């Protein structure tokens, strides 16, 4: 029971989200290997994801989280890139959408820097790059985000060589 | 799915060597992230 609703480029809201998205592109160690080269996207559409089951589910566990650290949800809003985005829309979250082999354990991972979720886009490391050109690159295939609200609770804090 | 550290709802992994690198963060239940918004975009060529 998700919809998907697109926001006007009119919108302060997709404003906001084109600004968070926009400014928070870096360079990486890979040189673009992963990712793509690129200093700026070319925003096509920002849609709201609604799913009253899904958001409940979040809103619960939110709750449990805040209770536990002391009236504290700690929430954020972050990006995430996967393969699975589009399972991930309509079932939510859970463990089949995991990095296993991550720095910090087989967790759920998300980044403040739009372009370093962008490296996932089309797997672990950019996996082959876009189905219809095998390019890791393309400025030419559509891709897709998510921004998502995120329950941090108390966040163990990892210094990490990267 | 590994577990959160003891007492401990997520992992931030903040960038100690790239300055300009920001954080990561990793949660250990899907329940705790909500994917809000779906962004259609392509990366742009620099000229
Ligand atoms: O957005 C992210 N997705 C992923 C990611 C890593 C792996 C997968 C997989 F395995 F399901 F294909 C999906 C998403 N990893 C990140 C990371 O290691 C750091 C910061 C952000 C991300
Ligand atoms: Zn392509």
């Amino acid at each position: 029971g998700t919809i998907l609703i697109d926001l006007s480029p009119d919108d302060k809201e997709f404003q906001s989200v084109e600004e968070e998205m926009q400014s928070t592109v870096r360079e990486h160690r890979d040189g673009g290997h992963a990712g793509g080269i690129f200093n700026r996207y070319n925003i096509l559409k920002i849609q709201k994801v609604c799913n009253k089951k899904l958001w409940e589910r979040y809103t619960h566990r939110r709750k449990e989280v805040s209770e536990e650290n002391h009236n504290h949800a700690n929430e954020r809003m972050l990006f995430h890139g996967s393969p699975f985005v589009n399972a991930i829309i309509h079932k939510g979250f859970d463990e089949r959408h995991a990095y296993i082999g991550g720095m910090f354990g087989a967790g759920i991972y998300f980044a403040e820097n739009s372009s370093k979720s962008n490296q996932y886009v089309y797997g672990i490391g950019g996996g082959t790059g876009c189905p219809v050109h095998k390019d890791r690159s393309c400025y030419i295939c559509h891709r897709q985000l998510l921004f998502c609200r995120v329950t941090l609770g108390k966040s163990f804090l990892q210094f990490s060589a990267m | 799915m590994a577990h959160s550290p003891p007492g401990h709802h997520s992992v931030t992994g903040r960038p100690s060597v790239n300055g300009l690198a920001l954080a990561e963060y990793v949660i250990y239940r899907g329940e705790q992230a909500y994917p809000e918004y779906l962004i259609t975009y392509q990366i742009m060529r620099p000229e």
